[PDB]
């Protein structure tokens, strides 16, 4: 039960590489298993990322489809953790009707740039225990403690005005900005009265600050670039930030704002955390975007870009040439290639076996042989789907386990690419536009 | 000064406001109270009675139908001397039918 | 009557409680092996463990392969969503392709929000100060109590509020007889209006004399409201505030669609997560169906297979009748099905077979039941040999102009003669395209 929004997806079952500390990877950890070579790289690279000192470094995943390309992508997403960025997108994304493709290229590269911005603050944090208001201009009182210290506030109007918006009264745990007299309530410590009839939220309660009423702390927010860029575009332009409106923002402005995130950084205020811009299926992009990518990966605001794809000597699109990857070589030239090779007879059983643990899915020996087998004749995907199907089939028959006949009777009713083709050839004169 | 808020929270542990108005006057225009009539007079018509519809005319007292208006506003030429026979007493046949007998339409 | 549709006759998969399939139920006939792989789906979709799986209906023209998707529509109830889209539509004028697939896979997630909250309600018949002089030092006079009595249909209570209700009490400019609402956590009061019992042939008001409300005083009210993701982006996109004056702006300039950033998507998706939680709202995952995929380009199939993998995505189920054609968006590849091979790994396939004679005549039947026309057997064994002839759809729709020639006729049956009629007065796609070398 409590069916939460994330579940069950094609790439749940990985949560990293599974690499030993010297980046040699072990054959089944954290829900990567096989692809050896290509793990090891994506570790290199991951390390590469971390130390964030070589800008718009470019790598590419291929090999044939179904061989983890996008699970190694998804594995580097996992192990890099939420603190840094990493922007996923498919290639067909930027193709928009609000802004050009290198408009979004853009976006998408200052998206994956954070500004670690760091400031002080001073703080009033304290148990109210007591407040007057002499309302006729208004003039007031306010007690604060904590379990060390007590203190009495005289206080201004413009507080006054702040402590009456908010409704604070005494029992609240407060925090009270210094610096401009924000007030926010943590909570209470002691019970409305019980006397008044109809106010009678049980709620919750907080235990009484500690040390000093006054207090000054460090605090960091992290921004992207293109989150300033936005901000900073037009008056009221957050809102494009939600509503995506952000229709070709001036070059003047992004040059304006690399001065001063530099400049930040030279005076201690910010610190820039590079992430990772990932690009599923790169062979959407045409000419005009690698030619744009050529350029933008040599700013040193860049991050590490990686992009998946499958094609063979394959048509650029845009053009009527043609080049390997669906890549013109001005762009192969610029980055590292890493292939993926197809799975043998235990990892592709290991694969099945990691995807029943996620879905709590029991299947006896000669049911996982069989559909390893089913697996290595069609694919692996579709053995993958065939677990949930037969899961439910033993499920309506009140079974425990899933068994060969299960298997055999889901791959009778659902059918793979190759038999699909075949049945569609023998009704080829029924079938449309052939 | 009305003292919009005073809180102590002094005995259990508890949390008050002690609203106080000071200037005595201050008090009743803060809290007149109120002492409303819970309903009205359910007005009736005296020309065939139901309840009564739209209002009284520019003179006079409430009707139902346009045959009331007309049976009373030939009614009150028979006051305006004021003198003389019984204005009212089953004047031009107010709905005269008596399950329970009527009285003349005189409330005015 | 309601108006009678195509698929109005489809009412369900007619499934065995073993999940086999009866040869004739719930409206449909035949596609047995379909129909049993459908009952697998509508139970996936039950369980709710699953995220992106995908299904593709594949068969030839007129096999019913859009009534089973309906018929899944059926088995769930209208708890649970279902998006239906036509490939078609993905070519806006206001926002790209790939927006109207996210835009209608977020539309097929469901949330039931079941907020609670209790209240007083009624008219208020004291506004009624207490006192106690002091507030423990230099005084006027101190109230600390305010007595509040409300009485609507059930009986009168008195409530002894907090003091500091008295700025809104006044601020909300209520008087005795009024009729007010006030809510417990909060305690903010709010006016509804007055009482009837001084209306009835009073009337000239626009705050209107509100009625006395029925019930007990004090309330407690369950709100159950269902609402999709898709609705909470385009609600949260917005700045919906009528204060601002670039709100009132937005009501002059078009309020054209947008592009929605994955940024309020994760958001939406965290505070949902929170409500979940915290118990307030409940996940109904749904199911997206895209009729005529062959129309969509290789960019939005391209799009797909990053969609489906996503744990956050419904079940979806594509429909297809083309056989090996070219992918649309390319120049010269072919495929099966007018899609790409490398969507088509990411599906399972559900065949539907054509229809024997007895299978077109029982539908034909099935038809003519809903249409509420009475057919003969002879005509009905004539439109059957039509349908063999032309199509079972062709056949299908002769019945309603046959009866309403009967009816000119003053009978209240079809016989065979009517539709020898209708299938002269019209012509169907085949003979038609015969005619068609005749009149060039």
């Amino acid at each position: 039960d409590v069916t939460r929004i994330e579940r069950i997806g094609a790439h749940s079952h990985i949560r990293g590489l599974g690499l030993d500390d010297a980046l040699e990877p072990r054959q089944a950890s954290q829900g990567m298993v096989g692809q050896l070579a290509a793990r090891r790289a994506a570790g290199v690279v991951l390390e590469m990322i971390r130390e964030g000192k070589i800008a718009g470094r470019a790598v590419l995943i291929a090999g044939q489809p179904g061989t983890g390309k996008t699970a190694i992508a998804m594995g580097m997403a996992q192990a890099l953790g939420p603190d840094t960025p990493f922007t996923a997108i498919a290639g067909s994304e930027i193709f928009s009707l609000e802004m050009s493709k290198t408009e979004a290229l853009t976006q998408a590269f200052r998206r994956s740039i954070g500004v670690r911005i760091k400031e002080e603050t001073e703080i009033i944090e304290g148990e109210v225990v007591e407040i007057q208001i002499d309302r006729p201009s208004k003039v007031g009182k306010l007690t604060l403690k904590t379990t060390e210290m007590e203190t009495i506030y005289d206080l201004g109007t413009k507080m006054i005005e702040s402590l009456t918006k908010d409704k604070v009264q005494a029992g609240d745990v407060i925090t009270i900005d210094k610096a401009t007299g924000k007030i926010s309530k943590l909570g209470r410590s002691f019970t409305r009265a019980r006397d008044y009839d109809a106010m009678g939220s049980q709620t919750k309660f907080v235990q009484c600050p500690d040390g000093e009423l006054q207090k000054r702390k460090e605090v960091v927010h992290t921004v992207s670039l293109h989150e300033i860029d936005v901000i900073n575009s037009r008056t009221q332009g957050f809102l494009a930030l939600f509503s995506g409106d952000t229709g070709e923002i001036k070059s003047e402005v992004r040059e304006q704002i690399n001065a001063k995130v530099a400049e930040w950084r030279e005076e201690g205020k910010a610190e820039i955390i590079p992430g990772v811009l990932f690009i599923d299926e790169v062979h959407m992009l045409d000419i005009e975007s690698f030619s744009f990518l050529n350029r933008a990966l040599e700013s040193d605001m860049a991050p590490v870009l990686i992009m998946a794809t499958n094609r063979g000597i394959t048509r650029i699109r845009g053009t009527s040439y043609q080049s390997p990857h669906g890549i013109p070589i001005d762009l192969l030239d610029r980055l590292l290639i890493v292939s993926t090779t197809p799975y043998s007879e235990k990892d592709t059983k290991q694969i099945l076996r990691i995807r029943c643990e996620e879905e709590d899915v029991e299947m006896s020996e000669d049911a996982y042989t069989v559909l390893t087998r089913i697996g290595l004749e069609t694919s692996l995907r579709y053995a993958i789907q065939l677990i949930t199907a037969a899961s439910l089939v033993c499920r309506k028959r009140k079974g425990t386990e899933v068994q060969v006949d299960d298997i055999k009777r889901v791959y009778s009713l659902f059918l793979d690419e190759s038999r699909s083709t075949q049945y569609m050839k023998e009704y080829q004169d029924a079938f449309l536009f052939n | 000064p009305i003292i919009t808020y005073h809180s102590v929270t002094v005995p259990a542990r508890c949390s008050r406001t002690f609203i106080t108005f000071s200037d005595d006057a201050t008090f009743e225009e803060w809290f007149p109270q109120g002492r409303p009539p819970k309903v009205p007079v359910r007005e009736v018509c005296p020309v065939t009675h139901r309840p009564a519809l739209y209002r009284d005319p520019v003179t006079d007292i409430p009707y139902a139908t346009a045959r009331a208006f007309k049976i009373i506003r030939e009614a009150y030429k028979k006051y305006i001397t004021a003198h003389g026979l019984p204005p009212t007493a089953s004047a031009l046949g107010p709905g005269p039918p008596p399950p329970e007998p009527l009285p003349g339409s005189g409330p005015r | 009557t309601q108006r009678i549709a195509s698929h109005s006759h489809v009412k369900g998969l007619g499934l065995d409680e073993s999940g086999l399939a009866k040869q004739a139920a719930s409206g449909l006939v035949g596609q047995e092996n379909a129909r049993e792989a459908c009952g697998v789906i509508v139970e996936l979709i039950k369980s709710k463990k699953m995220a992106g799986r995908a299904v593709l209906l594949a068969g030839p023209p007129g096999t019913g392969k859009t009534a089973l998707a309906l018929a899944i529509a059926q088995e769930l109830g209208s708890k649970v969503p279902f998006c239906p889209m036509v490939g078609s539509e993905v070519y806006s004028t206001e926002i790209k392709k790939t927006e109207v697939l996210m835009e209608n896979f977020r539309r097929a997630i469901g949330l039931r929000i079941k907020e609670t909250k209790e209240v007083y309600e009624g008219e208020v018949t004291e506004l009624t100060p207490c006192e106690t002089e002091n507030p423990m030092g230099g005084y006027g006079k101190t109230i600390s109590h305010v007595i509040i009595g409300l009485k609507t249909a059930k009986g009168t209570k008195q409530l002894k509020l907090d003091p500091s209700i008295f700025e809104s009490l006044q601020k909300e400019r209520v008087e005795a007889g009024d009729v007010i609402y006030i809510e417990a956590n909060s305690g903010a009061v709010k006016r509804q209006g007055r009482c009837d019992t001084y209306a009835t042939e009073f009337d000239l008001e626009a705050e209107e004399y509100v009625p006395l409300p029925k019930g007990d005083v004090h309330k407690k009210k369950e709100i159950i409201q269902d609402v999709t993701l898709h609705d909470l982006d385009v609600a949260n996109a917005r700045p919906q505030g009528g204060q601002d004056i670039l709100s009132m702006m937005g009501q002059l300039m078009k309020p054209k669609k947008t592009e929605i950033t994955d940024k309020l998507r994760g958001e939406i998706n965290k505070v949902v997560n929170k409500y979940i939680d915290q118990g307030i709202a409940e996940l109904v995952p749904g199911v997206l169906f895209v009729d005529e995929v062959h129309m969509l380009d290789i960019e939005c199939f391209t799009y797909l297979h990053r969609a489906l993998e996503s744990s956050i995505a419904p079940i979806v189920i594509f429909a297809s009748n083309r056989g090996n054609c070219v992918i649309r968006g390319t120049e010269d590849i072919t495929s099966p099905h007018g899609i790409p091979l490398d969507l088509l790994d990411r599906v399972m396939i559900i065949r539907t077979m054509l229809y024997t004679p007895q299978e077109m005549k029982q539908i034909i039947k099935i038809r003519a039941q809903t249409e509420g026309i009475n057919i003969s057997e002879e005509a009905l064994n004539h439109l059957g040999e039509i349908g063999t002839k032309t199509t079972l759809r062709y056949s299908v729709q002769l019945l309603t102009p046959a009866n309403l020639l009967a009816k000119i006729n003053g009978k209240d049956s079809i016989e065979k003669e009517h539709v020898e009629e209708i299938s002269e007065l019209f012509y169907d796609a085949k003979s038609s395209a015969k005619i068609l070398a005749d009149q060039q």
